[PDB]
RNA sequence: CGACUCUUAGCGGUGGAUCACUCGGCUCGUGCGUCGAUGAAGAACGCAGCUAGCUGCGAGAAUUAAUGUGAAUUGCAGGACACAUUGAUCAUCGACACUUCGAACGCACUUGCGGCCCCGGGUUCCUCCCGGGGCUACGCCUGUCUGAGCGUCGCU
RNA sequence: CCCCGCGGACGCUACGCCGCGACGAGUAGGAGGGCCGCUGCGGUGAGCCUUGAAGCCUAGGGCGCGGGCCCGGGUGGAGCCGCCGCAGGUGCAGAUCUUGGUGGUAGUAGCAAAUAUUCAAACGAGAACUUUGAAGGCCGAAGUGGAGAAGGGUUCCAUGU
RNA sequence: CGACCUGGGUAUAGGGGCGAAAGACUAAUCGAACCAUCUAGUAGCUGGUUCCCUCCGAAGUUUCCCUCAGGAUAGCUGGC
RNA sequence: CGGCGACGUCGGCUACCCACCCGACCCGUCUUGAAACACGGACCAAGGAGUCUAACACGUGCGCGAGUCGGGGGCUCGCACGAAAGCCGCCGUGGCGCAAUGAAGGUGAAGGCCGGCGCGCUCGCCGGCCGAGGUGGGAUCCCGAGGCCUCUCCAGUCCGCCGAGGGCGCACCACCGGCCCGUCUCGCCCGCCGCGCCGGGGAGGUGGAGCACGAGCGCACGUGUUAGGACCCGAAAGAUGG
RNA sequence: CGCGACCUCAGAUCAGACGUGGCGACCCGCUGAAUUUAAGCAUAUUAGUCAGCGGAGGAGAAGAAACUAACCAGGAUUCCCUCAGUAACGGCGAGUGAACAGGGAAGAGCCCAGCGCCGAAUCCCCGCCCCGCGGCGGGGCGCGGGACAUGUGGCGUACGGAAGACCCGCUCCCCGGCGCCGCUCGUGGGGGGCCCAAGUCCUUCUGAUCGAGGCCCAGCCCGUGGACGGUGUGAGGCCGGUAGCGGCCCCCGGCGCGCCGGGCCCGGGUCUUCCCGGAGUCGGGUUGCUUGGGAAUGCAGCCCAAAGCGGGUGGUAAACUCCAUCUAAGGCUAAAUACCGGCACGAGACCGAUAGUCAACAAGUACCGUAAGGGAAAGUUGAAAAGAACUUUGAAGAGAGAGUUCAAGAGGGCGUGAAACCGUUAAGAGGUAAACGGGUGGGGUCCGCGCAGUCCGCCCGGAGGAUUCAACCCGGCGGCGGG
């Protein structure tokens, strides 16, 4: 269990720092798993949600296999927006459903110079702790 | 108002205590702090003793405890003087030394001194530079022998 | 409480010819609070009555031969299957109760093999009511860190520390305690004896060392030996029908003799 | 027979108890333990495309730079932003900047008024007007310059 | 020396069970018991619960001398309780008690100081009260007129609601 | 037409002011303003003091007290 | 032993409404006395008053016991729990208890019997033993003549029950002695490196919160008293600074 | 009768510096009550406390004896335990009340003035050059100024010191960098950034699921990670994290070595000869306050006013006498200790929206007072706004339909939704105000699987099935007994 006197378990607090935490690690929260090709391919587990990746919800009343591009990360929200999640409302019009990251999984990532650096430093420490449990 | 037999009492709460009351909540805390600076400086002084520097044998001074020896604040002058140790270099090699003791029987200057004689034949002395030893020690004692001595220097033992 | 709680107000008493309780009044107009009731323990932001203060005298010093012997009671009835069955600890399947365990095991570094050495030695089910016994607390210390309960599992006792602690310590239940510090917390939880206790052999042998027999003092307590029975043979039925008791006994008087209706 | 009144029940009002929750307190403990004339604390007034409060900020005004981060902010709109002839946002924050009062400092304030030295313009050097910049508080230390004394003297 | 029958109720949480006899008012006050009740902590119930917790409602069924408790039905929507110990900010009808809410009073008292209004039309869903016109009155220059100081601070002026 | 009425500016501040004097006035407060604090001031005096059952069950008397609406003391009560 | 039982009846003293007979004044409070023409109370909800600390006293529970107690400190990976727990012993310093009495200087708690001797002078030197005396009660325990038994007797083999009397006597109570300290009265001895305004001893009264083969210490709980805001609410006032 | 030196003063927007004000929980210096208790009250108590004024720092203050003692002596200060509710003070009433010794935490010692010696050996400022910048220092230079003999520096301070001889030991200091350690440490020293295990597997519950069953090989997978939080439930394996002497990157500090720039300059023992101290202070009288300090503990005002084998203290005033102990009237000093303010954290047998801070929220806000100052109330739709399109009546508020949702019998002060009180419906009743206790009766709502009313042990009889009933054999396991 925790051990180190510095990082609190209080629940007020943990909350606290979740329903109030800047923009930067909000993105660090609103982080999804990878498909197990995609965790098989690179050698991380989860990723922190990006704009024009595609998905498919895996949890709720839109789960299903269709797979579905990533149109915008609300994270003052905490939820994102997917390009067929989506309902009619009143007057006819559709407004997009928010649904939280952690309840899809990637199928296929929006890749630049940043993301290919954040999946190697992942992957590397990763490989370092399996060499040290050896 | 009294009732029956009891004791009279006469209670100190008429100066507003509640005002100044101490508690100990801090207690545990402060033994640990003290535990953690008195192993800050042991390593500090690594192979100095723990302790401090070798305390005189004492009398206690009045009619109720003057059969029991304790240990004092410093060797006297004249202590430092039949055991032939200059009253500067002394501090330097852990004697304490107490300027204003002076020594009404000779018993008791005589049983000290062989205190500091003693303690000087147990007293391993590195040189100033390790490369150079003009007058420290030899090296083959000094190097395997040398440990922190935990607890006060040659305990006071009645 | 705070020691101003109820009291930074500078209210007064309106009097007695006014028509209302002689209660302090908050002073002042153009507010709610102006002429309400305060400072006493009835008015609604008032002072509690006999406010709650930090020297309570929260700690008792209870005699160390007392805690002493809490330990040898506790001890001693971790030994006997029927209080520990009835501190429900299931073991139905475990060997032997003073239950001694190889050396070895002071070494584990692995969960895995603690939790393998378990279900060898038939303690498992002793985890699994732990597992079950995983519920929410009910009440207000889900809002102050204590949401979780669950029951006590078996106590590892070790001598050394070569990694035992670590390889445990994630089994839920589990306690882990070195022979030398023994915990009455933790030998008797709810201060019930009878928990369930396997111990390392290293620790099993150094138990008369750490209280003695009844014809050697503990050798590392400089002064402690085990107490005394004052009731050497607690067998009662034993005793009642030895035929020592049984020859000076008159005989019993079994026939019930009920009311006589006065004819 | 109906009205009215009373009791009970169903439903509906009024009201906000109860229960569940808690980004708040209270208490204890720990480590640090740092303001200001280089203008503090406090106050005032301003600053957003749409913005009253709160919050943040100071005419570079809901922020500049720098560094970390790595695609947002979001109520709406707008426009950015190859993320490499470097970057949204957020965090950090060491560069820069920081209106008026306020110990508050030219004098004075429920107002207003000066003085000195430079620069620019109307002047077309001589000093009037306008603007800009820098100074102009009290006490006190060392030193400097200028002085005072029928204070003590020296020479003439 | 039981044996054609191999058999023979219940009991004894010993802090339990059983028998017999006498007795029973009570303020102030004292004591005992409480499987009376509230909140939280250590144990325990391989406890309960979205196949519905707490709370609340109930001409529903019962239990206890009683404090109270269990069960049915409804509502509700996420937690809760039994037992062994532990610890209290632990039980209300009153205090001209505190805070909040609600009645009767009661569609009642009242909307009566300074003479006074009326006709027609317009807008408008709607006119005793707005606007225009007409008439009758009042302030009567020490004004119910025209402008300032203090104080107020946008109340000023248009348009709209 | 006067010891006349009145605006504004000034001065006097709490045991102090001011008073042709009423203990008047001093911000609806005056035989001592108002505000905060000491302060949860003290009260032998008034009011209140929250669940059940079971058992026992009073005194208003003695002595002393600046004691007479209160205590101490003995008595009466309960518990062990 | 009889009758009666499904869409109409059967049972349900509880619970809802109604009727009748009898009984019945509104609670709380102070009080000799309240339904009072005595005060508070229109109604409902939520809140609302013997608490905590310290110090005593007694009772009860627990550990150890002439001891008891580590509470302050220190040692243990420095810390999920754990600010806990464990340990110290030349850490028991110290507290309380184990000795009292006097203002103090100070002093400070063992007797009983048997013998020879001065003079067994109300007495001094020893011996030997036992180790807090005695009287009257005193739970319990011990001995116990004599009884209780068998299908019967001459004759004892083993133990059980009742038992008049007798004995040792716990705790405790009453009383009589004894011992320690203070203080009076009387009186005679003894001791010496200090021969003294020195030191010690005796008998008889009397003062003491004493001795007389310890009971305390620590922890917990309850009750009672007290100091604290002190069960809760309540002055008229006083003071300080604005 | 002018010019110079000095002294004592003055001015300057002179060159360069410093102080002011805030906070104030803790600390230091003053000032300083009354309520209260004494059952009244004045001394006393409250209390050297509240209020008032000044001054600081991360701590402050104190502090290296003009001490404690009376011993076989201890030995600066501060804090804890104890001494001890004691000695003592007190209308000796109520009440008040230390210290020494002992045991611990910590532990650290020193510097001037004076007396002397040394050619003022001393210090500040200003120019010039070099090494540097990182808080501004070092070196060299100046017939460059000033301070200073009305006294700077070195030595030296009661523990004695200095100077000469004699003997002995040459023995080794502190500062800022160059490159690199041990890698600084209970395994980073600190600060910041980014990362590191394992189910969203099968069947099902649901609006949603984190729920419920299951996952062969001793058992789904990880576990040094089963803290916590989020996510439509209630999650070790969905996500962030959590564990780890785990990884990587960035920044900063004192630690040893070889070198560098410069300083850096004799120490001890014996003998001899010298030298040695703080004054309107101590002390005394008196007055006021203070203390446990009692013929006067401390502090202060006024008067008197020292000495040097002296002075102070030795808890009863005084004289004489011996003894003990320290050496005042100058200064510095870390640690152990304090902390209701501040920055940043962790936790809790605490409270849970009338509670807990006044303040869970645009709270010291709205509002009140001329002002000083006083000072609230106020949390909750839903998983997601999916926040009711559209039709219809009305001028609109407001309705009826329809629609979203698991649910609007959740519709923007919207979770639940009590009581008082009110409307309506249903039933019953009604001239002694209602209400109540006891006893019945009538009606009504419900309950009773009410409605032909128990079950089960043995035996008898009838009609059917099934092995196998007993006894023997083999094996296993128990209970009891055994020199
Ligand atoms: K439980
Ligand atoms: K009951
Ligand atoms: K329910
Ligand atoms: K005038
Ligand atoms: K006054
Ligand atoms: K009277
Ligand atoms: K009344
Ligand atoms: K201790
Ligand atoms: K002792
Ligand atoms: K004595
Ligand atoms: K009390
Ligand atoms: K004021
Ligand atoms: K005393
Ligand atoms: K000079
Ligand atoms: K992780
Ligand atoms: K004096
Ligand atoms: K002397
Ligand atoms: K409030
Ligand atoms: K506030
Ligand atoms: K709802
Ligand atoms: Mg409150
Ligand atoms: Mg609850
Ligand atoms: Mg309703
Ligand atoms: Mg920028
Ligand atoms: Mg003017
Ligand atoms: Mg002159
Ligand atoms: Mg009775
Ligand atoms: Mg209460
Ligand atoms: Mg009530
Ligand atoms: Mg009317
Ligand atoms: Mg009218
Ligand atoms: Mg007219
Ligand atoms: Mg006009
Ligand atoms: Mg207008
Ligand atoms: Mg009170
Ligand atoms: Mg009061
Ligand atoms: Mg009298
Ligand atoms: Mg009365
Ligand atoms: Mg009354
Ligand atoms: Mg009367
Ligand atoms: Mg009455
Ligand atoms: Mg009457
Ligand atoms: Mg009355
Ligand atoms: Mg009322
Ligand atoms: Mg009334
Ligand atoms: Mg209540
Ligand atoms: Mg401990
Ligand atoms: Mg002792
Ligand atoms: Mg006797
Ligand atoms: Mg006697
Ligand atoms: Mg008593
Ligand atoms: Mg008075
Ligand atoms: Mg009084
Ligand atoms: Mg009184
Ligand atoms: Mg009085
Ligand atoms: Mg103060
Ligand atoms: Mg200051
Ligand atoms: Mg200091
Ligand atoms: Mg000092
Ligand atoms: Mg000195
Ligand atoms: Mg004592
Ligand atoms: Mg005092
Ligand atoms: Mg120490
Ligand atoms: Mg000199
Ligand atoms: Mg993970
Ligand atoms: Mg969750
Ligand atoms: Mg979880
Ligand atoms: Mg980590
Ligand atoms: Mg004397
Ligand atoms: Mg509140
Ligand atoms: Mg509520
Ligand atoms: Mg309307
Ligand atoms: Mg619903
Ligand atoms: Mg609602
Ligand atoms: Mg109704």
């Amino acid at each position: 269990m925790k051990f180190n006197p510095f990082v609190t378990s209080d629940r007020s607090k943990n909350r606290k720092r979740h329903f109030n935490a800047p923009s930067h690690i909000r993105r660090k929260i609103m982080s999804s798993p990878l498909s197990k090709e995609l965790r098989q391919k690179y050698n991380v587990r989860s990723m922190p949600i990006r704009k024009d990746d595609e998905v498919q919800v895996v949890r709720g009343h839109y789960k299903g296999q269709q797979i579905g591009k990533v149109v915008q990360v609300y994270r003052k929200k905490y939820v994102i927006y997917i390009e067929r999640v989506q309902r009619e409302k009143a007057n006819g019009t559709t407004v997009h459903v928010g649904i939280h990251p952690s309840k899809v999984v990637i199928t296929r990532l929006k890749l630049d110079k940043d993301r290919k650096k954040i999946l190697e430093r992942k992957a590397k420490s990763r490989q370092v702790g399996k060499e040290k449990g050896k | 108002a009294p009732s029956r037999n009891g004791m009279v009492l006469k209670p100190h709460f008429h100066k507003d205590w509640q005002r100044r009351v101490a508690t100990w909540f801090n207690q545990p805390a402060r033994k640990i702090r003290r535990r953690k600076a008195r192993q800050a400086k042991a390593r500090r002084i690594a192979p100095r003793p723990a302790s401090g520097p070798i305390r005189p044998i004492v009398r206690c001074p009045t009619v109720r405890y003057h059969t029991k020896v304790r240990a004092g604040r410093g060797f006297s002058l004249e202590e430092l003087r039949v055991a032939g140790i200059h009253k500067k270099v002394a501090r330097t090699i852990g004697i304490s030394v107490d300027p204003r003791r002076r020594n009404k029987s000779t018993e008791s200057l005589q049983a000290n001194v062989q205190r500091l004689k003693e303690y000087r034949s147990k007293l391993i002395l590195f040189p100033r530079k390790p490369s150079a030893p003009k007058k420290g020690d030899s090296s083959a004692e000094e190097l395997k022998l040398a440990t922190q001595l935990t607890g006060p220097v040659m305990p006071v033992r009645n | 409480v705070s020691e101003l709680a109820g009291h930074q107000t500078s209210a007064e008493s309106w009097g007695t010819g006014r028509a209302v309780a002689r209660i302090p009044r908050v002073r002042g107009g153009g507010t709610h609070r102006s002429g309400q009731g305060a400072f006493g323990n009835m008015c609604r932001g008032g002072r509690m009555f006999a406010p709650t203060k930090t020297w309570r005298r929260w700690h008792r010093r209870v005699n160390t031969t007392q805690k002493r012997y809490a330990i040898c009671s506790a001890l001693a009835a971790s030994a006997l299957p029927a209080l520990v069955m009835s501190k429900g600890h299931r073991i139905e399947e475990v060997p032997e109760l003073p239950l001694v365990v190889e050396d070895k095991v002071e070494g584990y570094k692995k969960t895995k093999e603690a939790v393998l050495l378990l279900k060898k030695l038939k303690a498992w089910n002793d985890i699994k009511k732990v597992y079950a016994s995983q519920r929410m607390r009910a009440g207000k210390g889900k809002m102050r860190n204590r949401r979780r309960i669950q029951r006590r599992g078996p106590c590892i006792i070790y001598n050394e520390d070569n990694g035992i602690i670590k390889a445990f310590r994630n089994i839920p239940g589990i306690t882990l305690l070195n022979v030398s510090k023994l915990n009455i917390l933790k030998l008797a939880p709810g201060g019930h004896v009878g928990r369930f206790c396997i111990w390392t052999e290293s620790a099993f042998r150094k138990l008369d060392e750490l209280y003695g027999t009844w014809r050697k003092a503990a050798s590392l307590k400089s002064n402690y030996n085990l107490p005394m029975h004052k009731m050497i043979n607690t067998d009662l039925s034993r005793i009642l029908k030895s035929p020592e008791i049984q020859r000076a006994l008159r005989a019993p008087r079994k026939k019930i003799h009920r009311r006589v209706l006065k004819k």
